[PDB]
């Protein structure tokens, strides 16, 4: 598990943005302040749900280890999702937000595989949850996860 | 006899292999 000196410093910088009074904990109120600066307006119940899911020891506030543990997991999810989004843009040759059978067939060709229309149509139907005849990003991601 | 089908995940991973 990688955590360099520089990575630790960056986590403390992010933590300090939340930890308004520098006591080493993040409360629901400090989280509200940050969320409002992002243009959101959560209720106290919503803030408590956000704290609760990060608050591993259940003492009501977020300490650095809890914060870093959650942030590192979120960063990995975001990295992984971005890799999936990049693949989707590559497959979606005309950039219209759907992978068509023809696009999928050309993709296969470029990867050294020759499929018939029949075979690619099958692959599309497999992923085409909403029945529009093509594969959108949500449908693609569902096949990856 | 029959043709084997490819998966969406295998396609994704095949691209992953070919990139720098
Ligand atoms: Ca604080
Ligand atoms: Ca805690
Ligand atoms: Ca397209
Ligand atoms: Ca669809």
């Amino acid at each position: 598990d990688q955590l360099t000196e520089e990575q630790i410093a960056e986590f403390k910088e992010a933590f300090s943005l939340f930890d308004k009074d520098g006591d080493g904990t993040i409360t629901t109120k400090e989280l509200g302040t940050v969320m409002r600066s992002l243009g959101q307006n959560p209720t106290e119940a919503e803030l408590q749900d956000m704290i609760n899911e990060v608050d591993a020891d259940g003492n009501g506030t977020i300490d650095f280890p809890e914060f870093l543990t959650m942030m590192a997991r979120k960063m990995k999810d975001t990295d992984s999702e971005e890799e999936i989004r990049e693949a989707f843009r590559v497959f979606d040759k005309d950039g219209n937000g759907y992978i068509s059978a023809a696009e999928l067939r050309h993709v296969m060709t470029n990867l050294g595989e020759k499929l018939t229309d029949e075979e690619v149509d099958e692959m599309i139907r497999e992923a085409d949850i909403d029945g529009d005849g093509q594969v959108n990003y949500e449908e693609f991601v569902q096949m990856m996860t | 006899h029959s043709m084997q089908a490819l998966s969406w995940r295998k396609l994704y991973l095949s691209r992953a292999k070919l990139k720098a």
